[PDB]
RNA sequence: AAAUUUAAUAUAACUAUUAAUAGAAGGUUACUAAUAAAUUAAUAAUUAAUUUUAAAACCUAAAGGUAAACCUUUAUAUUAAUAAUGUUAUGAAUAAUUAUUAAUAAUAAUAAACUAAGUGAACUGAAACAUCUAAGUAACUUAAGGAUAAGAAAUCAACAGAGAUAUUAUGAGUAUUGGUGAGAGAAAAUAAUAAAGGUCUAAUAAGUAUUAUGUGAAAAAAAUGUAAGAAAAUAGGAUAACAAAUUCUAAGACUAAAUACUAUUAAUAAGUAUAGUAAGUACCGUAAGGGAA
RNA sequence: AAGUAAUUAAUAUUAGUAAAACAAUAAGUUAUAAAUAAAUAGAAUAUAUAUAAAAAAAUAUAUUAAAUAUUU
RNA sequence: UAAUCUUAU
């Protein structure tokens, strides 16, 4: 496969600070997602889609009469257990993604898998979840005092 | 705040560090000389041919 | 001799810089973290038995070999034999003709 | 020895090409919205370069509003500490004003073309029309950068070989293909243009390759929705299919240069005075919008 | 205020060179051999020969080449 | 019925 609608997204490169005319009031809680939020099938940003998007193609008849149609991924809203968070997390879930999760053994595992492909096929929400989980894990491992 | 490293990532980093610790096979001057000599010989052979 | 070496093509020189002939690189596949590990061969990592893709993509390796051949310096490279790529005269010699040609 | 002419040059035109270099405020009306140096070189004034420095009202989606150039908050702010001061109740306590010191937030005016991505007509052509065509074009929408994209082969080739991309000559209107109509149309190879062009940043990659099915650059796939779903270099991919043989290593990455568009400078004009600076004004329309002399 | 431009193709005329031409980095284009769907086939007055269908080889049909010399 | 889904607090 290819992650063409993820790895093609580009975000305004930040100027690092050794002030700007408009600085935000709050503090960036989460680390910046490499690929940013998708401006294409924004339904996907709410949950875990595995880099699957709406396709647009042609309905074709017996007379070869083309007529535009769309294809949706099989999204299902699904509350799934996270050992690290110690609670079930409900999200939108392409059934493929669900299957993958099942295979890999847990949502935490899915989130915290290293490969770039996995990173790509998380959403911004997915990224956030991953951050939460890994941070939690770190905390568990390493209390402030050894 | 930067995302914390994953276990696998950490391991990889460690491995990299270990690799770095060892001496890099730097090019030997003697070796270079030898190579040059070989090249010269080859050239001579070609000329002869 | 040094001058001659310098004269050689750039790619070859570069290769020499990181993989000199002082060390004898193993003919067969190895650990990826051994220092006698051949760049041209797909070596394996000890932790996680995963064959790493060759440190020189095949094409590049082939090019390097060709360059070496051109300036006589074949033996100072590591051995290619275990990659199935042969070159020029030897290849011609050792080629078993195809089933379709023979019968 | 002064004038006259000819040709060239401005702060003072635009347009096309070529070469170089670089990637930037509008309005409104007024309590009008200003400057100050230093250092270095040239010759105390000097010009230039390199610098630091003052001011700068209001408006131009997002301090919060509104009927743009207004209103509303109240940094001639609040809190704390003190100091002089007046009043009250009991030297100590409470409130008020002024003055110093400290603490605590302040202001999305920002291009256009070029690039990438999402969706994606129709007129039209076919001498009708529905497959096809126009066309992944216009248009709308989103996002980045000085450029972007691409890029070091799971590529091409043919048993001889080459060796990243980009796009120009040829190849070639050839192969390929099409209601085999309208029509569409490669690649290898050889040349130019180009830059040092190679180089690790992956503990080397599955819900991935692949298959089935629905779509999918008129010719060459790579993509993709839905479900099935591998293998360790003793292994994978590449061709209707199989057998040989070749070749490359997917599911991890970075990448200057040639290129596009803008702006400036320089040059060249069998270019423009109805393509020669006014004005996006007058005027027309509720408006988008049109638009003179 | 109305037959223009670009990229091609075919004819003509004139010029350059000419069994070669253009380009000359290497390619490539056209010509130099006709014919056949294609294939391993292909030129001495014609009555000889080449290719196609046919065939043992000719004939027969079509087109081509071929006449002390100096190639088209 | 700790599939999925609907409403109220
Ligand atoms: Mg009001
Ligand atoms: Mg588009
Ligand atoms: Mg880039
Ligand atoms: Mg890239
Ligand atoms: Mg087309
Ligand atoms: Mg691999
Ligand atoms: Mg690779
Ligand atoms: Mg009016």
């Amino acid at each position: 496969r290819q992650w063409r609608l993820i790895e093609t997204r580009k975000i305004a490169k930040q100027p690092n600070y050794q002030k700007p005319l408009h600085m935000p009031k709050e503090r960036k809680k989460f680390p910046d997602y490499k690929y940013g939020e998708s401006n294409i099938f924004k339904q996907s940003n709410k949950g875990l889609y595995g880099g699957s998007f709406v396709q647009f193609g042609n309905n074709i008849s017996e007379s070869k009469a083309k007529t535009r149609k769309k294809w949706l991924p099989n999204v299902v809203k699904k509350g799934l257990w996270s050992e690290t968070l110690n609670r079930k997390i409900s999200i939108k879930m392409t059934a493929k993604v669900l299957k993958t999760i099942s295979k890999e053994g847990g949502i935490d595992n899915y989130l915290t898998k290293e490969k770039s492909a996995r990173i790509k096929e998380l959403g911004p929400t997915g990224w956030k979840l991953r951050y939460r989980v890994l941070k939690r894990k770190d905390e568990i491992e390493n209390p402030p005092h050894k | 705040p930067e995302m914390p490293l994953t276990e696998v990532r950490k391991s990889h980093l460690a491995e990299k560090k270990e690799l770095a610790e060892r001496e890099v096979p730097k090019l030997t001057e003697e070796d270079m000389e030898a190579i040059g000599a070989r090249v010269f010989e080859f050239l001579e052979k070609q000329k002869r041919e | 001799y040094k001058q001659y070496f310098d004269s050689l093509p750039l790619k070859l020189k570069s290769f020499f810089q990181r993989y000199p002939p002082s060390i004898k690189y193993s003919p067969v596949s190895t650990s990826t973290k051994a220092i006698n590990a051949n760049p041209f061969l797909p070596n394996k990592h000890p932790v996680t038995q995963r064959f790493h893709d060759p440190k020189y993509s095949l094409r590049r390796m082939s090019d390097v070999y060709k360059l070496a051949l051109r300036y006589g310096v074949e033996e100072f490279l590591p051995p290619i034999e275990n990659t199935k790529k042969l070159f020029f005269e030897e290849k011609y010699n050792k080629k078993t003709l195809m089933k379709g040609v023979l019968l």
